[PDB]
RNA sequence: ACAAGUAGUUAGAGCCCGUUAAUGGGUGAUAGCGUGCCUUUUGUAGAAUGAACCGGCGAGUUACGAUUUGUUGCAAGGUUAA
RNA sequence: GUCAUGGAGGUAGAGCACUGUUUGGACUAGGGGCCCUUCUCGGGUUACCGAAUUCAGAUAAACUCCGAAUGCCAUGUACUUAUACUCGGGAGUCAGACUGCGAGUGAUAAGAUCCGUAGUCGAAAGGGAAACAGCCCAGACCACCAGUUAAGGUCCCCAAAUA
RNA sequence: AAUAGCUCACUGGUCGAGUGACCCCGCGCCGAAAAUGUACCGGGGCUAAACAUAUUACCGAAACUGUGGAUGAACC
RNA sequence: CUGGGGCGGUCGCCUCCUAAAGAGUAACGGAGGCGCCCAAAGGUUCCCUCAGAAUGGAUGGAAAUCAUUCGCAGAGUGUAAAGGCACAAGGGAGCUUGACUGCGAGACUGACAAGUCGAGCAGGGACGAAAGUCGGGCUUAGUGAUCCGGUGGUUCCGCAUGGAAGGGCCAUCGCUCAACGGAUAAAAGCUACCCCGGGGAUAACAGGCUUAUCUCCCCCAAGAGUCCACAUCGACGGGGAGGUUUGGCACCUCGAUGUCGGCUCGUCGCAUCCUGGGGCUGUAGUCGGUCCCAAGGGUUGGGCUGUUCGCCCAUUAAAGCGGCAC
RNA sequence: CUGGUAGUUAUGGCGAGAAGGUCACACCCGUUCCCAUACCGAACACGGUAGUUAAGCUUCUCUGCGCCAAUGGUAGUUGGGGGCUUCCCCCUGCGAGAGUAGGUCGCUGCCGGG
């Protein structure tokens, strides 16, 4: 998951205080892992939790990633003293906010549903929370 | 009519509340004042209730 | 490649509303018709809005969208 | 001569004295508190600087101009220089 | 300084009306796969792409249909308070520090760096935090073998509850 | 080895009161290894002398007050 | 200037974000522009409305021009961006030169130098029937002082007098002075042969903070392991501890904290190399593996490399890894 | 009653439906004259009033679109305090945006004709 282009190559880190404006209510699948904490989470820990939670349902049911990685975050290498402009792009982040369900998932039974999303909360670095419509 | 007096000390206070227990009159710490109780006095107290005591 | 700006230009309001001003005194400094000459108000070449006469300020209201200020003495 | 000490200070027995005689002098068991001085620093007990100790010597002055305040004399005048 | 009244201003939040970023349907265009009486001119399929289109749902320092709290500028015939301005004589300062809050840079590291804003230190002794410039409490004119309180405390070191 | 054999589920009997799931909150547990010496409460030590909620006494500063003294400014 | 210095980059001006809803506000923070252009792209009068899409039409094609309907701007605005603009500031046409001379109450902005806006007055005009508008351009960049020269003008001065020379005043022109408040009219390097004044204001060593990186330990479990996730391993991801690495920072020390390796002497940690005890095992046995407890003691002679390290020879129960100013 | 002309953040607008007409208003007929078209009497201008409410215009109904919009709650936040500090919580005051109940097919002034 990366924007195809972006206005601006280089971003405020921003902040992720309050509960998440919107995605709060379960609105695709029957059951979502909804963030207790706040975190970024990047594009390499959604594909792995994708996956994580696709490869055990088996090509059945739905998957909806309702987060997207928005923000590009740069990097110093190693050697490189402070100053002499911005660093350059490394990756993308979704800043997840308390109470954003990240994804969703429909037509698999609620046990398998409930077992697709711990195997997909393993993978991020937020307390999460099992939820149904 | 009001008995305003100053309980906490003005060191580490903001300009702002400083200059309102000024004009209060107020002046040591545990200094009292006796002020006719007014919109205008009452709008200062608010402003500095947590370093004053107000009486009757 | 960055590290450029020019200065800023002190642009707004000059005068409040409510307040007593000469001939001449600037009211709003602008780029554009931000706020639109009312009675007594001038638009200067660089859109510099100024009291005509002597009188008291007042920012109106001139229709949903826009605004003016005027000088009544 | 069972003690952990920037050396004093406050509290204080005991012992010895007796003054410019006044809620005095010497010493100080024991108890509380306590990180020299200077320089330079955001910040120095500083493991930054300087001084072994004592004594002497050792750093905003004078001239001529400018300006301002104060004082005094005279005042639409005041004042002489060589 | 506060109250009242007026006003300028687009931040927080929020929102998707615009601009960008974006998920899933549905919907037709088409082109490309797929078979093809065909000159791939035209058909029949597609889920391989697709640019619109709507429905639902997200997202923003350099988006805004919206929009606070504060702060700011004024006015008053309001209540407090005691400075303000002008002109002269004399300066010193132009290495700042940390803490809280709001930002950037950094890795949402630094006792980092750079602004904003408040405080303390600097130039502030006292009490607390074992010790501890910058934290909490609080400002030392001098004396007293008087009293009350702050933070912080009250079994012993160690003042106060074995409340 | 395949069979045989032992066991459960699932029932009557005895016994004579409770027993079994799930969710939420408080406080705890593991996860927890560094170099001179205990050494991640200042110490002693504490099962409260810890924590929570509520209460009230006291201690506690060069704060404020008392008493005496010195002193700057302003106004009578 | 500079998160030491050098190298690279930058140096003045304009627009935005950063900027915390007045103004202002830093960084070798994030993005772009400028060093002009225009005789109309200026003034004024009058008149007007754009983009795009649908639909139908010869060359004509997705897209030229024409017609209709729907179209608040999805166009345009010389030129970045922001703020504006459809009573248009956008588009036509007619006449024009106000892209005027003298000024200017009063404001804004500013340390100063400068910069910005300005009603209104007079002269004489342009357009307009008049009202009126017009001292350039929708607004905000497009610039550079003084000194010295040049040209033009002048009821100014003219060193006894008349002139003149020369100066003054008004107008205007000549340097990338761009390091853009401009040291001069005129300016590059090496120093390990160096020297003085200073600085821990500032680097190299060691300490400190930090822990991205590093080492170690974990979570999840897709896989591997003859079947078999978890004997032994473990991708994609996730969470810690440590403070031995590579780094970041510049807080102590520049009136000296004076050095890598080796030698001598050790001491400490345990994340254990050997020896001791145990659990699991893909533990038949032997020989092993792995984890737990365990720091008492032990833990090598050589060759090559300055070498830490490494490679090799030959041993050993073993040839542990770290800390202590490496 | 209708023509003109103002004011008022669209509660005023748009869209849909209906009715009305020498009392104006309008379209409508003409290009001789003034005056027009970067071509066109379309427009602009001038002269007519045979014809018609079809359209604009005026009045009436409608909530489909827009627009306006409480209360309550929430977000945020000044000040004051706490934490386990990517942040979070408590007290006091202020208090959105969204959403909702609801409101709206305008209101108001002058002048002429009727
Ligand atoms: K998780
Ligand atoms: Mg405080
Ligand atoms: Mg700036
Ligand atoms: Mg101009
Ligand atoms: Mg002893
Ligand atoms: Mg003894
Ligand atoms: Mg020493
Ligand atoms: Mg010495
Ligand atoms: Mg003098
Ligand atoms: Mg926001
Ligand atoms: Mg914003
Ligand atoms: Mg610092
Ligand atoms: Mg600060
Ligand atoms: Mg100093
Ligand atoms: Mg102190
Ligand atoms: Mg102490
Ligand atoms: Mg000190
Ligand atoms: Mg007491
Ligand atoms: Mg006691
Ligand atoms: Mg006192
Ligand atoms: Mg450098
Ligand atoms: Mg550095
Ligand atoms: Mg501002
Ligand atoms: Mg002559
Ligand atoms: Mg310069
Ligand atoms: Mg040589
Ligand atoms: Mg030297
Ligand atoms: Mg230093
Ligand atoms: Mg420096
Ligand atoms: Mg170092
Ligand atoms: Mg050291
Ligand atoms: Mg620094
Ligand atoms: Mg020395
Ligand atoms: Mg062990
Ligand atoms: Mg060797
Ligand atoms: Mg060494």
């Amino acid at each position: 998951l990366v924007p195809k282009r972006v206005k601006y190559r280089r971003e405020f880190r921003g902040n992720m205080r309050g509960r998440a404006k919107g995605g709060t209510e379960v609105a695709f699948g029957e059951y979502g892992l909804q963030a207790v904490e706040a975190s970024w989470i990047t594009n390499r820990q959604i594909e792995a939790a994708r996956i994580a939670m696709t490869r055990y349902m088996k090509r059945g049911g739905k998957v909806w990633i309702k987060i997207f990685p928005h923000k590009s975050y740069t990097s110093k290498p190693i050697g490189v003293r402070m100053g002499k402009g911005k660093g350059a792009p490394e990756g993308w982040v979704s800043p997840v906010k308390r109470g954003k369900i990240m994804f969703e998932i429909a037509g698999v039974p609620e046990d398998v549903a409930r077992e697709a999303l711990r195997l997909a909360a393993h993978k991020l670095p937020v307390k999460t929370k099992i939820v149904k419509r | 009519k009001l008995e305003i007096t100053l309980k906490r000390s003005l060191i580490g206070r903001p300009q702002p509340q400083r200059k309102t227990v000024q004009a209060l009159g107020l002046g040591k710490t545990n200094s009292v004042v006796v002020k006719e109780d007014n919109p205008a006095i009452r709008g200062m107290i608010t402003k500095v209730s947590h370093l004053v005591d107000v009486k009757e | 490649s960055n590290g450029r700006d020019s200065e800023s230009k002190r642009l707004g309001a000059k005068r409040a509303d409510g307040q007593f001003v000469t001939g001449g005194s600037i009211l709003y400094r602008q780029r554009g018709t931000k706020i639109y000459p009312g009675t007594n108000v001038g638009r200067g070449g660089d859109d510099t809005l100024f009291a005509k006469t002597d009188g008291v300020v007042r920012f109106e209201r001139m229709g949903r969208d826009k605004k003016k200020v005027s000088v009544y003495p």
